[PDB]
């Protein structure tokens, strides 16, 4: 289907768009060849098989991590210590490449797009962080703020100029580039997954290396609970008006919490490390996920 | 490491005579009118980077036979090798199983095992152990390659080589450790004073009840010159399948094969031996629970020590 | 002149980066055994009987190659001295894999991180290593001349940078090489590859690595400043640095994105050359004594012994 | 050897909380109503020359409870005087086994093992091997005397016993192999810098999935005085039941117990220390499939070598 004729096994990533258009990630960190893709499914069950696909194109590195820019456009976390940006065509079948800058000395491991549109904020194994201008196609400013490798970045959903970090040094930096010192560290185990609450602005959640879930406000007094045995790669929030967490781990198993991070659904579907989790915008009881098992399982979480 | 395992490979000879000997026992085991019903199960044990799987892949097709094969192999670093090579070429014909032999819980019972679990000694690397272990997973009626394999010796003089395993000692251990243990070595300065004699057979599968792989073997060897022993040299022979066999005996040295080396087992004091007099060696195969090791001493004319007792110098590793 | 190699975290085909490396005039890689992210469970079910190989075929080489050209390095996710217990056992039998593998393609040297003051089970794990089996493999604890906390930019609200002259604690990364090597009780296998930063520390710190087995200098392409022409350079404080490393005659490895973007990736190696050139050149002691550098010899006695 | 198992037995005290632990379990598994219908399944797991079949014997009668024992033990030296005990005094009640706990299949599970397989440092004997192997034929709600062991640690200057410790230097081996190996010795000329700490513990049954007993503990010792660490004194407590325990701590130690002398690591070079300095010392716990040892390391003040890595100078054997 013009596109590449076999995908790799270890599947990083997966987030739906607007309509519900299942956008896929996928490194191969074995064998030969150590390179990424990007695909495209109109239709969601039809994944993970090529012969199906809407889009598909091969990367030169592997993708580490990606997110929806609008409806056309793909940003993508390259190993090569390069930020990419694709676009998709008008017919949406093809993936040219937009712009690829190797900026990051290291491996960039986390991307997240600003409130704007205009910009992203990317985090690298490499200390640095980088703010991004999509339009020009530059690097506005490069902060050193950590000490360690940068794990995860996190765009606030309705603010430009504030998003939130976390290090293997041990520390949540939460930023507002409008501060002369824009960084502030907000007060044991290793910050690994960051997610802002989608309805309030003050309010975010973050997964430990240790497993446990939980519950900052930006005025201060947190709420947590043991919900994985190993890290928490990733937190996403359903598109519900009271939304619901869901949290996947290194324990090959995904759980969905309420607000008081209590446990209401289970599912140890996968056999490998769950990567990343979806919520079906059409259906907001779906949720889909995808792991290195090469697995793209579709939860019916009861609500 | 790769490159042992690479030099290993750059030995055609070997594996030719592996693929023929695979070649026969699949026609011998399938008949003409069951070449597309019968698939042979072939277990390669220790299959290192698969120079046997490949083998085993020529043995097939030049036969015309259906096989199923295993590649058991305990080096996990070699397994490597295994499966981006069964990724890439082999495909599910092909089943790596990263394990020992000894432990592996067999799906299925194998019609052929294949090993190559053979050093200068024949049984140094344990290839009795290994094989007796795997053999609960081999059918009742199933073959083994290699099916027998035998260790020879030699009395030899050599000034050199004396003086050469002398100066292999070491701080911090028994000051005639290094004269306690068996080495590989192309002879060449030396004088072979007797005629090789078999030491130690196994044969594969092994229907002895209460199998024990220790051993005692007394060898005499009739000298015709004056001489002075300072060692014995050791060779061994391996019987694949039936006339295909593998040797590093002098006398009947595969030709152009260059994977084994002799090799040495010295003593302690040099022996004087007057013509007509006959070299009295004994050799014991040894074993515990967690090693396996050789004793020797000569007897006649004149007694030496017993060497490596209890494998205090030299033990091979289970 | 210059003996040289190219750090890269980022390997897609093991035989086209070479090519590449190798073109722009380097003599060796350093470059990952496993892929960087690629995390390996070896306790809980299901992760640890995850299918397939776990990483590159070593036959994508030749055995001179991986014996001459390339450089191991330890995955950055391993982390043996963690606190949580899980990922301490995890990173031990990753750490054994990957020095294992790294004995079995039979590199050259390996490269493994100081990054943090508790390397104690990082040295333990090594040692153990280093006494099973036999090998002459090197092993380049990587470094820092400034640790990653005091070179930060003071851009944090509510936790300022620093300003006070800390004469012992600027000389905290010595130290983290001084407990690791004392650990491991001073092996000739272990050796320093000292990671120079942007901002060089005060004259003490540097002296301190004086008499210490450096056999790398590892040098970002950060801290090259540009020339009116547009092309790579140092400063000159950098350049007395790397005037007294090119006496002790370490190999520079060059690590990190292109940031001149406009030239080739040889110029930085092109700039070392051009250093290695212009230097005082060896008098006519240092002309003899070019051999017999740290070759211990028994003193001579003419009256007891007839020269 | 006999005399060996002889001054064991010449400790009373031991024995009494054993009958005294087996006693109270025997009451607390077997209710009053089901005292001549439950007969409970005991299995003296090193069973020696029998002083806890006997202390097992005493312990249900005193309780008046039915039992059935298993006498297990691998020294047939030692079976010889079960057997002959057996036939004269015991009976059929007891059931003397000539094996391995970690080999012999059972069969019957316990609801009550007892075993006596703590040495100075608790786990130096590889009680937790013995007893992990051993699990299989406990009943599921089954007990193990003992329950649980600990051992602790303190710092200890001693000019004298490093003085000792650096005389026991013996030809073909490492000049400091003498440092890098634990001792049992009664600590007499000495100096206890900081209080015992515990290092490991061990419960059994052992019901935590992929059961692992290595083990790696960093303790810190505040110190209050200027003085000179020469080594680590090492104790050790356990639980056999609830309340009945045994200890060589000295400040819980058992009143008139003497079957467990203090164990001594050293340390190669001694290490000064100031007053309000704290010591850390770092242990390891590591094994094989053939051996199980200790690795040690001084991390404060100043950084020590680590002590028998890869378990050089000093193993334990499985
Ligand atoms: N399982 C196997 N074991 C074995 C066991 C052997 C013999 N062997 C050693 O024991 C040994 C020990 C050493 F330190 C070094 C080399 C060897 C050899 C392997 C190769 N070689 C011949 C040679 C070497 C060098 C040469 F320039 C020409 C020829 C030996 O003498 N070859 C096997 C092949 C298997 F498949
Ligand atoms: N399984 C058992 N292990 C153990 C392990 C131990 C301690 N131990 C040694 O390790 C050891 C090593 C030696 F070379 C010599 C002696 C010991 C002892 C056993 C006796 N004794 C005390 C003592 C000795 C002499 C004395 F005049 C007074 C009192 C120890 O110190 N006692 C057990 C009893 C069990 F049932
Ligand atoms: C090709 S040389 C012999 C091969 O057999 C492997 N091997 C030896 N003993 C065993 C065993 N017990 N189980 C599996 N592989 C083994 C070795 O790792 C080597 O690769
Ligand atoms: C009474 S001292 C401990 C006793 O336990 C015995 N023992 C130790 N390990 C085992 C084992 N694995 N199986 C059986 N008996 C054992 C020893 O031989 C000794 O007599």
């Amino acid at each position: 289907p013009n596109a590449p004729a076999c995908m790799e096994r270890q599947l990083e990533a997966a987030r739906y768009r607007s309509d519900g258009a299942l956008l896929l990630g996928a490194s191969s960190l074995s064998g030969r060849c150590w390179a990424g893709s990007l695909w495209l499914f109109k239709d969601p069950c039809a994944a993970p098989n090529e012969g199906f696909c809407s889009a598909g194109v091969q990367t030169e590195a592997g993708v580490a991590d990606l997110t929806w820019v609008g409806e056309r456009g793909i940003l993508v976390a390259s190993d090569s210590g390069a930020v990419e940006l694709w676009e998709l065509d008008e017919n949406e079948t093809l993936i040219v490449s937009k712009f690829c800058k190797y900026e990051h000395d290291d491996i960039v491991s986390t991307v997240s797009v600003l409130s704007s549109g205009t910009q992203a904020v990317s985090g690298s194994k490499d200390i640095c962080i980088k703010v991004w201008d999509l339009a020009q196609q530059v690097v506005l400013s490069s902060y050193r703020a950590h000490a360690a490798q940068v794990t995860c970045v996190a765009a606030s959903p309705h603010k430009d100029s504030v998003f939130l970090s976390c290090s293997e040094d041990n520390r949540i930096l939460l930023w507002d580039t409008r501060c002369p010192k824009p960084a502030s560290q907000i007060g044991g185990y290793l910050p690994t997954s960051l997610a802002w609450h989608p309805q309030q602005s003050e309010v975010f959640v973050f997964g430990d290396e240790n497993g446990t879930v939980s519950l900052v406000d930006t005025k201060s007094c947190v709420l947590s609970s043991a919900v994985h045995s190993q890290c928490v790669t990733g937190l996403v929030f359903s598109p519900h008006s009271v939304p619901f967490l869901a949290s996947l781990s290194e324990d090959c198993s995904l759980a969905v919490l309420d607000s008081s991070l209590s446990e209401l659904f289970r599912s140890q579907a996968h056999r490998d490390f769950v990567r990343d989790a979806t919520w079906s915008p059409l259906n907001h009881s779906l949720l889909t996920t995808v792991g290195w098992d090469h697995q793209v399982v579709h939860h019916v979480v009861p609500t | 490491e790769s490159q042992t395992y690479e030099v290993f490979e750059k030995d055609p000879i070997k594996y030719s005579q592996y693929q023929q000997a695979i070649y026969k026992c699949l026609l011998d085991r399938v008949p003409e009118e069951e070449k597309d019903t019968n698939v042979q199960v072939l277990m390669v044990l220790g299959a290192g980077r698969g120079p046997l799987v490949n083998a085993s892949l020529r043995a097939a097709k030049q036969a015309d036979r259906r096989i199923k094969l295993y590649a058991v192999e305990k080096n996990p670093n070699a397994v490597v090798t295994l499966e981006n090579w069964q990724f890439e070429e082999w495909g599910s014909q092909v089943t790596v199983v990263s394990s020992d032999m000894r432990e592996w819980v067999a799906p299925e019972k194998a019609d052929i095992i294949v090993s190559e679990l053979l050093g200068s000694f024949a049984d140094n690397e344990l290839s009795p152990e290994c094989l007796d272990g795997a053999q609960h997973f081999l059918k009742d009626d199933g073959v083994s390659i290699p099916g027998e394999y035998t260790s020879f010796l030699a009395p030899i003089s050599s000034s050199k080589l004396y003086n050469e395993v002398r100066a292999c000692r070491e701080k911090d251990r028994d000051p005639e450790a290094q004269f306690e243990m068996p080495y590989v070595v192309r002879l060449h300065n030396f004088h072979q004073l007797s005629a090789p004699q078999p030491c130690f057979t196994f044969s594969h599968p092994n229907r002895d009840p209460m199998i024990d792989n220790n051993r005692y073997c007394t060898l005499e060897f009739p000298v015709e010159v004056n001489t002075v022993l300072h060692g014995f040299a050791g060779y061994f022979e391996t019987v694949l399948y039936q006339d295909i066999t593998l040797s590093i005996r002098p006398e009947t040295h595969s030709p152009g094969m260059f994977s084994w080396f002799p090799i040495l087992f010295p003593i302690k004091q040099p022996i004087t031996v007057r013509e007509g007099q006959t070299i009295c060696v004994r050799f014991w195969r040894c074993s515990n629970s967690k090693k396996v090791w050789y004793e020797w001493a000569v007897t006649a004319p004149v007694c030496s020590a017993i060497h490596n007792p209890t494998g205090r110098s030299y033990t091979i590793g289970l | 002149r210059v003996s040289s190699g190219r750090d890269l975290n980022c390997v897609p085909e093991i035989a086209d980066t070479l090519g590449a490396v190798a073109k722009q005039g380097f003599d060796f890689l350093c470059m990952p055994v496993f892929h960087p992210r690629f995390k390996r469970e070896f306790i809980q079910e299901p992760a640890k009987n995850r299918p397939g190989p776990q990483t590159r075929s070593d036959l994508l080489l030749s055995g001179r190659d991986w014996n001459t050209l390339i450089v191991g390095k330890l995955s950055p996710w391993i982390r043996p001295d963690s606190k949580v217990e899980k990922i301490r056992r995890n990173s031990e039998a990753a750490m054994l894999q990957e020095l294992n593998f790294g004995a079995y393609l039979g590199l050259p040297a390996f490269l493994l991180p100081l990054n943090q003051e508790d390397n104690t089970n990082l040295a333990r794990v090594l040692t153990n290593h280093i006494h099973t089996g036999h090998h002459s493999s090197m092993f380049w604890m990587r470094v820092p001349l400034v640790a990653p906390e005091d070179l930060r930019d003071d851009i944090i609200e509510n936790a300022p940078t620093t300003h006070t002259e800390e004469y012992s604690g600027e000389e905290k990364t010595w130290m983290w090489w001084h407990n690791f090597r004392t650990l491991c009780d001073y092996s000739k296998r272990i050796a320093v590859a000292l990671e120079i930063g942007a901002d060089l520390p005060s004259n003490h710190v540097i002296d301190r690595w004086l008499g210490e087995p450096i056999k790398a200098a590892i040098l970002p392409t950060s801290i090259f400043l540009t020339n009116k022409k547009g092309f790579p350079v140092l400063s000159k404080m950098h350049q007395r640095l790397i005037f007294r490393l090119l006496k002790l005659e370490v190999q520079f490895i060059i690590t990190g994105t292109n940031h001149h973007s406009e030239k080739e990736f040889c110029s930085y190696l092109q700039y070392l050359e051009y250093l290695s050139q212009n230097r005082p050149p060896p008098n006519a002691y240092e002309l003899f004594a070019k051999g017999y550098e740290d070759y211990l010899q028994s003193p001579l006695q003419p009256l007891m012994d007839n020269l």
